């Protein structure tokens, strides 16, 4: 089939998806901050 | 395998129900998991192991066995010698080689079925009398087993002994008890207070006995079985199926499970606490020892001390009589203990003896095990709930008689599970009721 | 950038010097303070004869002084009673005892420096808290 | 005349369905879920209560919380670019905001969500038990994170978006409205527990009392997705309990029709409760048991036990829970017990 | 007087619960 | 029934996803590892820093204490930090 | 006849008696009767029972002071403890009262015929010839009654504690338990609450879109009850609507369409979950408790921070402290 590249539901699962792993790499930065 | 034309994915292993080759090597590969463990562990923890820090106090749990067995210890459980320890530990981190090496192998390359492979161990489930034959092999499997332990402490080093006239420490045992009264007497004791079960046992003379006393019947067994089949009861009262053939043993386990998780709580002999932490009861009376001795030792004279209430802050009495420690402690009276029995009179605790007769090694074990109690949380804090952190710790004691009620009781429902689907797999029900045929639909209405 | 170094100051001897442990001290203090201490001392009190305490007032009023390094070191090395009367190392761990006291085979008068020079920080640090307990939790 | 070219737009079967209350059900869920992840990670909780209520501060998972405003802010909306923020985003962090924010972005969209159900429900048209049945949590959320703060003095005493930061809602409660003793929550959670031995009983009574439709043993497949017969047996599950238990049901549209109300019915009850807390109207003693145990001092019953249990929750928390109280009590007014 | 009340409402329930098992209306196949 | 757009099962499995995402992933994840790294969150969001709850003494705790005056407060709690 | 006994096990197995007595009924029955019984009359009439050790008697039944809400029947004495204390064991009656013996009476009571009501729960079945499994997803609630009443007792090595028979001694326990275990702070209990939390809301979902899609076969004047009979047929709604709906509500493939996976995962999650609740209670029997996060987030001084986790134990404490004033002597709360 031709199935298109970007839909709605390409936007929904990016505004999750982006904002989350955004975070994880930031908490997983916290891990080492100590003192 | 297949899902259309065996079980389902997430059933996977009942696809082997009938194919003993393979069902043989998942039985020899799992059973290598387990000496893996035993092994891999031993050593993680010896690795971590330091020798004059309390083992309670290091999170051990496999090394305090082979202690209280008597190896590498000496009095009051010193840690002498570390090698038996590596040495167990490593030994059967290869025998799990050997043992992996035959499930990966009999349940891949080897023969899926003992059918034509080997008439002797080929099986039949059904067959109530080829699973009669194996009971009784693995019977007497068992019953060198534990003569093995009658070894290892009449023969080989002995055992440590808690309860050592000289004071903890290895001691052989050479007076096994013998004699059905003393041995069998704990099997219908009691499990309720005071009187306990099993639980009992004070003294390694009766542990050794009893063991004596059980190869000398569980290997009689053994070989009664390799020579009979069940008789007519026995038919018409059990379900002759693989799975059924589980359920009981799942029931077993599982009912030993608790018989477990009550002994690492209650026992001081089999389980030296020296190794292991205090018992519960035990650190809740060193409490009371410990400022019963902190006041006399400052001017009170407790044996008149009365406590908030009209009991006395350190001597009360119990429901029979006896003389015991006051407060909550009034629960805990039945603890014995090596560090208390000398304060112990004929009425119980004797005012005479307290009040003069405390030797300093008392003082600071009744202080060491108030301050090891068995209370902590998940993440190892321990202490009361309220507590602050620092000093992470919680008792193996909790550790496992926590993990085995978890263990003993799945299994219950595992044994429920399994007993009633085999229960109805042979009334031939377990995938459905027949349309056509609703047992319902033929009885008499109640209304 | 809290924990400086002036935080760290505490009296060494009883005539007056002053020792400014380092903050790699403190930690190995507090490391070996728990190591041999807290099962007992925990928050700076004491589980079993909690009318004595650790806060340094207490130390003060202790004979002799243990308000100071000297003063815990001796203790570590040999207890007596808070009027000094009695040598208590028989149900106290110290050096005296080790034999009895594993724990603290281990322990040098480098490591004593340390857990005494925190049972001298803390209270600097938490305050209040440092003595008492539940109360002030 | 476009109304239509948009309705649809937004009406057409997509992987996640949109509709018009899409137009609201997802500017808010998502702004607030999003707002709580965020104050869970990086905003403190300093300015307003005095705890760390984020990773960034070193709190874990239990521990993190997005932590009502303080109580001198009142029951101020706290609207970014309001007197109190003074459109300053950070400081907004540091007051607050970031609570009336979820709560509020939160609140449309439970009402969002709701009319989704409403939506979607009269386009496939289906019975709308599924929007009234929803009712039960907003009733909750809407009492227990609006009306009750709006009872008291600021939003300060509002469940604060945590795991622990609940638990000690709970005990505060328990605390000073003694609300384990309210006839409202007792009906709570015997709906709420109740609901669960019906969401359970059920599921077991149907997949032990199936027809046989397959030959394998896992009969999950033997299930037509497709119409025709019941899978089970109504007739014989009837049966069954009936003669271990007495009663048993015989109408899957009542079984079914119990099952909403159930549940539903006593999350209802629950808020009632709450709404009655809000002005402090709780069910904390009963006068005949006080009367009688000022009079006669050897008069106990579990119940004053538990009473004692709530000064001492409020004597020891009170202090560290409402610092802009300035709280002090004296070791010696502390009440306790004897030892501990 | 309220212990007689308590007693009644419970002396009820139980006798409810009798009625409402042998005295249903028979859930007759239809 | 009606199963409608590009397929996940697919995608998930495409040479071209991971051509695209084998630095958008990572890329986010060292993003936000900057975040916190830089030490930017903090000042964001007005988080302490764990040198900066109380300046060396006051154990008092930063209270904002009243609304509409309420930001002034907040700062000079901060500058009281030295 | 036929030795009566071989009638007497096909009365007793009778797959058409009003109520089915089982084997496992054969004791069930005079078990619960005896319980029941014992607690109704203890309830009702019962002079106070010295709890815990000391001797400040409570009184939980009505005639001497209760109302249904603060009423019980109290744990035996803690001077008892383990013991076993039966009726014979007592001097008299009222020492029996006084030490609390209709507790013991009624609990291991409760939890035998309880027990084979797990076990009549599966006969019945088999003599039906429909599957197992029902007693199994009952082993919750079981499970859950055992904890409070019988491991929890040999745990902290007394009767006196665990849970005791009333509405307000329930809240008791409970009060107590937290400050002692800090529960709400253990896994088992959110998994608890998650599964009594959670099973509601399944509740509410399955009889709700199921009664949302009930096939028109009444009037407007007359009850959607009426429009199915008793052992009909066919299917009563439509389970393709149902799902034609909840599918687009979330999306589709994050719903169900399987009769039989979806009754399952009603029956799977509450009972698994509730299972972690006893085996929470059972765990926190022997003192592995709850998480503590006391002074964690302390600052870079060396200041403690508190989190909220913090402000709970503040209020554990003070439950920790007023309880059971007059029946501690020394420092630690080991007992
Ligand atoms: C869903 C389905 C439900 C599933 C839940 C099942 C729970 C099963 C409970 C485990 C029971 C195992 C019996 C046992 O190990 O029984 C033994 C245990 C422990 O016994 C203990 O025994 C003694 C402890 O030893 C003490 O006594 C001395 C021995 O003389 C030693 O010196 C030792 O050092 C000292 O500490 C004391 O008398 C204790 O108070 C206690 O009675 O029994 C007990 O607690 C149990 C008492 C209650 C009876 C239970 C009836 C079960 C049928
Ligand atoms: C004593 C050993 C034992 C043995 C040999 C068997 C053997 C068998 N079981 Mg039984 N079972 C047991 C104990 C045992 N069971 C217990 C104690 C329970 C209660 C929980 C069950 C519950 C059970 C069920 C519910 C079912 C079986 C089934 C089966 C059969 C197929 C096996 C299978 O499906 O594997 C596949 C296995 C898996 C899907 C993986 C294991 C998954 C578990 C839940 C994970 C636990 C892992 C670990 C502890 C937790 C991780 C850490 C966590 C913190 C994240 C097989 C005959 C099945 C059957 O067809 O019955 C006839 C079936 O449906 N068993
Ligand atoms: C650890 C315990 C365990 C064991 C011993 C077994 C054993 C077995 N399983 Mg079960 N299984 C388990 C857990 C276990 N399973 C769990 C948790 C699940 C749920 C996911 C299943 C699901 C399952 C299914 C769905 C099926 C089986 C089947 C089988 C049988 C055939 C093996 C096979 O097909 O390999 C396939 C071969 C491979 C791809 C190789 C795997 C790699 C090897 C075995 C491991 C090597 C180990 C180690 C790294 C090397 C040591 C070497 C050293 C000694 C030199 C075998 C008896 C099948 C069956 O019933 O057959 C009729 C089947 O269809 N199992
Ligand atoms: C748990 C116990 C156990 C049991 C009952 C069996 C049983 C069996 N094995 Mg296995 N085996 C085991 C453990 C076990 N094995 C382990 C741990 C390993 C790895 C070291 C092997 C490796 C193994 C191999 C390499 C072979 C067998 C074979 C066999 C079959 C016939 C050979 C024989 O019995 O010689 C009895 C010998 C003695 C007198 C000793 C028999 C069904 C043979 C086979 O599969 O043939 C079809 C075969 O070639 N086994
Ligand atoms: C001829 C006699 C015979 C003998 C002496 C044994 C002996 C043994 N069997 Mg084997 N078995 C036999 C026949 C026999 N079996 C037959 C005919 C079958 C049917 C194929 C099996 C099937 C079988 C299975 C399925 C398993 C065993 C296991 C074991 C071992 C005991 C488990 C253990 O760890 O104990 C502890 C040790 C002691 C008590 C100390 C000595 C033991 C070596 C188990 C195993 O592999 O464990 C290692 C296991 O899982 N056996
Ligand atoms: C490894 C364990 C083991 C196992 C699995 C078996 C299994 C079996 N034995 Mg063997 N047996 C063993 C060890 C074992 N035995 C030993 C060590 C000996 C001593 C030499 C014997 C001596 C022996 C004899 C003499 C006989 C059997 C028989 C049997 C078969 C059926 C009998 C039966 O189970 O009745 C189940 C029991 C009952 C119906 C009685 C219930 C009533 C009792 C009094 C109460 C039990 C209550 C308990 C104490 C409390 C806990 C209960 C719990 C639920 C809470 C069965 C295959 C019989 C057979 O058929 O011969 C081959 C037979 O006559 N066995
Ligand atoms: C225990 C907690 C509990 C939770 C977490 C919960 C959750 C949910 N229930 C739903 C539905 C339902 N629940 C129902 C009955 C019930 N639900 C109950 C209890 C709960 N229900 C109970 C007791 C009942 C009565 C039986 C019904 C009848 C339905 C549905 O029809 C519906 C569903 O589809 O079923 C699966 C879903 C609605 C999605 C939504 O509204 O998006 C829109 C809103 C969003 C995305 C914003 C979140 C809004 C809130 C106010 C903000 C919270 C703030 C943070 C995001 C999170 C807090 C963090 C914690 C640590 C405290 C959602 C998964
Ligand atoms: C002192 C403490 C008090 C404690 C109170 C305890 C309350 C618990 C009872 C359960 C509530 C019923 C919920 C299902 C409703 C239902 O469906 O049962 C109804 C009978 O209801 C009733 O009036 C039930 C009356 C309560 C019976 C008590 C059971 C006693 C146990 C004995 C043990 C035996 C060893 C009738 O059935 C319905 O009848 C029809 C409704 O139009 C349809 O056929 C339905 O599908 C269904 O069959
Ligand atoms: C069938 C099957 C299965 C299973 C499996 C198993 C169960 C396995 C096992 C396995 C095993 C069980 C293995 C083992 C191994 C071992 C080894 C390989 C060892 C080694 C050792 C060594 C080497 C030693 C030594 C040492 C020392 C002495 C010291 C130092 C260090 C060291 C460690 C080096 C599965 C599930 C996958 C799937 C399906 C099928
Ligand atoms: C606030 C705000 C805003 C916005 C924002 C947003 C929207 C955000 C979002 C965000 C997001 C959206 C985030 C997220 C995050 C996430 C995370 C961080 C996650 C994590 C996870 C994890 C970690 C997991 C895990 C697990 C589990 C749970 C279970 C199972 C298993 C596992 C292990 C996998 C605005 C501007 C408007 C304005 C102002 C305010
Ligand atoms: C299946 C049903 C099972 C029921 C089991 C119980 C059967 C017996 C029922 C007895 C009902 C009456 O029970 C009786 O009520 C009266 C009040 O009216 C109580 O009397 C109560 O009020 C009077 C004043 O009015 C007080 O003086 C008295 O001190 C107080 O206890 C009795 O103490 C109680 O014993
Ligand atoms: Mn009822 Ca458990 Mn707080 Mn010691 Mn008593
Ligand atoms: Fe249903």
């Amino acid at each position: 089939v031709s199935y298109p590249i970007f839909t709605v539901r390409w936007v929904a699962v990016h505004t999750l998806a982006v904002p989350t792993i955004f975070f994880l790499g930031a908490i997983a930065a916290m891990q080492f901050i100590q003192r | 395998d297949q899902e259309s034309s065996g079980f389902a994915w997430w059933a996977g292993n009942a696809r082997l129900i009938n194919l003993s080759g393979k069902l043989l090597g998942a039985h020899v590969a799992h059973a290598g998991l387990i000496v893996f463990w035993a092994g891999a562990m031993t050593l993680f923890e010896l690795a971590h192991f330091i020798p004059e820090k309390p083992m309670y106090e290091q999170g051990l749990i496999l090394i305090p066995h082979i202690a209280t067995l008597g190896w590498g210890v000496g009095p009051g459980g010193e840690v002498v010698d570390t090698f038996p320890f590596f040495v167990v530990g490593v030994v059967h981190l290869i025998s799990s080689a050997v043992l992996g090496f035959g499930g990966v192998y009999h349940a891949i390359r080897g023969p899926e079925t003992l059918e034509e492979y080997s008439s002797f161990f080929g099986y039949d489930w059904k067959d109530k009398n080829k699973m009669t034959t194996i009971l009784g092999f693995h019977l007497i499997v068992l019953g060198i087993g534990a003569l093995l332990l009658v070894a290892k402490a009449m023969f080989f080093g002995g055992l440590y002994d808690t309860w050592a006239p000289g004071g903890g420490d290895v001691r052989v045992i050479t007076n096994p008890t013998l004699d059905p009264r003393v041995i069998f007497g704990y099997l219908l004791k009691s499990p309720f207070g005071g009187e306990g079960w099993i639980v009992s046992v004070n003294n390694l003379e009766d542990v050794v006995g009893g063991h004596i006393w059980i190869g000398l019947i569980c290997i009689a067994g053994g070989i009664w079985h390799i020579l009979t089949t069940p008789f007519g009861w026995a038919r018409r009262a059990f379900i002759w199926s693989g799975e059924a053939y589980l359920s009981y043993s799942l029931g077993a386990l599982s009912m030993m499970g608790f018989i477990a998780t009550c002994f690492v709580w209650f026992n001081n002999t089999v389980y030296p606490s020296e190794f292991y932490g205090p018992t519960g009861p035990e650190a809740s009376q060193a409490q009371a020892m410990t400022f019963l001795i902190r006041d006399q030792k400052l001017g009170a004279n407790v044996g008149s001390a009365q406590g908030p209430t009209g009991l006395g802050k350190y001597l009360m009495r119990s429901p029979t009589g006896e003389i015991i420690f006051g407060g909550e402690t009034m629960r805990f009276w039945d603890f014995r203990g090596p560090w208390l029995e000398p304060l112990r009179g004929p009425n119980g605790l004797d005012l005479n003896k307290i009040k003069n007769d405390i030797q300093p090694w008392q003082e600071r074990r009744a202080a060491e095990y108030m301050t090891h109690a068995p209370l902590g949380s998940l993440n190892s804090v321990g202490g009361v709930a309220t507590e602050i952190n620092s000093v992470n710790f919680v008792s193996p004691r909790s550790w496992l008689a926590t993990s085995h009620f978890v263990l003993a009781f799945f299994f219950l429902v595992g044994h429920l599970w399994h007993a009633g689907r085999a229960r109805a797999a042979a009334a031939g029900f377990e995938k459905g009721i027949d349309r056509e045929s609703e047992p319902v639909l033929s009885m008499p209405s109640l209304d | 950038a809290e924990l400086t170094p002036e935080v760290l100051t505490v009296p060494l001897n009883s005539e007056g010097k002053t020792i400014t442990l380092t903050e790699k001290q403190y930690l190995e203090g507090k490391r070996l303070f728990q190591y041999a201490c807290a099962s007992c001392h925990v928050g700076g009190i004491t589980k079993t004869n909690p009318s004595l305490d650790l806060r340094t007032e207490t130390l003060a009023l202790a004979t002799p002084p243990r308000d100071n390094i000297e003063g815990l070191v001796d203790y570590m090395k040999n207890p007596t009673t808070y009027d000094g009367e009695q040598e208590i190392a028989e149900v106290h761990p110290s050096l005296r005892s080790a034999d009895i006291f594993p724990k603290m085979r281990n322990l040098t008068e480098k490591d004593l420096v340390a857990i005494a020079g925190h049972i001298l920080v803390e209270p600097k640090i938490l305050g209040d808290k440092w003595g008492g307990g539940k109360v002030y939790y | 005349g476009w109304f239509d070219i948009l309705d649809d737009w937004l009406k057409r079967d997509r992987f996640v369905f949109v509709g018009w209350s899409g137009i609201l059900l997802f500017p808010c869920a998502y702004l607030a879920l999003g707002g709580w992840l965020t104050g869970t990670t990086f905003v403190t909780s300093w300015y307003t209560h005095g705890l760390a209520s984020s990773y960034l501060e070193g709190c874990n998972f239990l521990t993190v919380a997005v932590s009502t405003p303080a109580n001198s802010m009142g029951h101020s909306l706290l609207l970014l670019w309001g007197p109190e923020a003074q459109g300053d985003f950070t400081r907004w962090c540091q007051l607050g905001g970031l609570w009336t924010f979820i709560a509020l972005h939160g609140a449309f969209g439970l009402i969002g969500f709701m009319l989704r159900q409403f939506e979607i429900a009269r386009l496939v048209g289906v019975r709308p038990y599924n929007a009234i049945a929803f009712s039960a949590p907003i009733a909750v959320f809407v009492s227990v994170f609006l009306i009750y703060p709006l009872g008291q003095s600021s939003w300060f005493f509002a469940p604060s978006f945590g795991v622990a930061a609940i638990f000690r809602f709970l005990l505060f409660f328990q605390g000073f409205h003694n609300w384990t003793l309210n006839p409202f929550h007792m009906m709570g959670v015997a709906g709420v527990l109740g609901g669960a031995l019906l969401c359970a009983i059920h599921g077991a009574t149907v997949e032990n009392t199936l027809f046989q439709d397959g030959e394998g043993a896992s009969t999950f497949r033997a299930f037509n997705p497709t119409q025709a017969e019941e899978t089970y047996s109504m007739v014989t599950a009837n049966r069954f309990w009936s003669q271990i238990f007495g009663i048993a049901f015989s109408n899957k549209r009542w079984l079914h029709f119990f099952m909403l109300f159930v549940p539903v019915t006593g999350l209802w009850m629950s808020a009632i409760g709450v709404v009655g807390l809000a002005l402090n109207l709780r069910s904390y003693d009963f006068i005949s048991q006080e009367i009688r145990a000022a009079e006669d001092p050897e008069f106990e019953t579990f119940y004053t036990k538990n009473l004692l249990l709530n000064e001492g929750i409020r004597a020891w928390m009170a202090p560290q829970d409402q610092p802009h109280e300035n709280f002090v009590f004296p070791e010696e007014v502390l009440p306790r017990g004897n030892a501990l | 007087m309220e212990t007689i009340t308590y007693v009644f409402i419970f002396a009820c329930i139980i006798a409810l619960f009798f009625f409402a098992i042998f005295f249903r209306e028979p859930p007759r196949i239809t | 029934g009606t199963t409608g757009e590009r397929p996940f099962s697919d995608i998930i499995t495409s040479v071209r996803y991971w051509v695209i995402h084998s630095i958008t992933i990572p890329a986010l994840f060292i993003a936000g590892w900057l975040f916190v790294s830089t030490g930017l969150a903090y000042d964001v969001f007005g988080t302490p820093r764990p040198d900066s709850y109380y300046a060396q003494e006051q154990r008092s705790i930063p209270l904002v204490t009243d609304r509409f005056e309420a930001k002034q407060q907040v700062e000079t709690f901060l500058e009281q930090l030295k | 006849s036929a030795n009566l006994w071989e009638r007497f096990c096909n009365w007793v197995t009778s797959t058409d008696n009003r109520l089915y007595v089982g084997w496992f009924g054969v004791i069930m029955i005079p078990t619960l009767l005896a319980a029941t019984i014992c607690f109704v009359i203890a309830f009702i009439a019962a002079p106070p029972v010295d709890i815990d050790g000391i001797r400040e008697p409570v009184s939980g039944s009505l005639l001497y002071g209760n109302n249904i809400i603060t009423g019980a029947v109290v744990p035996s004495s803690n001077a008892i403890g383990l013991h076993f204390y039966p009726i014979w064991e007592a001097a008299s009656l009222d020492e029996w009262l006084y030490n609390g013996g209709p507790y013991q009476l009624i609990i291991f009571h409760f939890l035998l015929g309880a027990s084979c009501y797990m076990g009549r729960q599966w006969e019945l079945s088999y003599r039906l010839g429909m599957r197992p499994w029902i007693c199994v997803a009952y082993s919750a609630p079981l499970a859950s009654a055992f904890a409070v009443f019988l491991i929890y007792p040999i745990g902290q090595g007394s009767f006196s504690d665990g849970m005791p028979l009333g509405i307000s001694g329930t809240f008791n326990f409970m009060i107590v338990f937290q400050a002692e275990h800090n529960i709400l702070m253990h896994p088992f209990h959110q998994l608890g609450v998650a599964g009594v939390f959670g099973g509601a809301l399944f509740c509410a979902m399955h009889g709700s879109l199921v009664t949302s899609s009930l096939i028109r076969e009444t009037t407007e004047t007359e009850s959607a009850n009426y429009g199915y009979k008793f052992g009909q047929e066919e299917e009563t709604y439509n389970i393709v609507a149902a799902h034609g709906y909840f599918g687009r509500l979330i999306f589709q493939y994050a719903s169900f369409n399987n009769s039989r996976s979806l009754h399952f995962f009603l029956a799977a999650w509450p009972v698994v979950g509730v299972w972690f609740t006893a085996l929470g209670i059972s765990t926190m029997a022997f003192n592995l408790n709850g998480f503590n996060f006391n002074h964690s987030v302390i600052d870079a001084k060396g200041n403690v921070i508190n989190t909220w986790a913090d402000i709970i134990n503040r209020a554990n404490l003070g439950m920790e402290v007023m309880h059971e004033r007059n029946a501690h002597n020394f420092p630690l709360d080991l007992a």
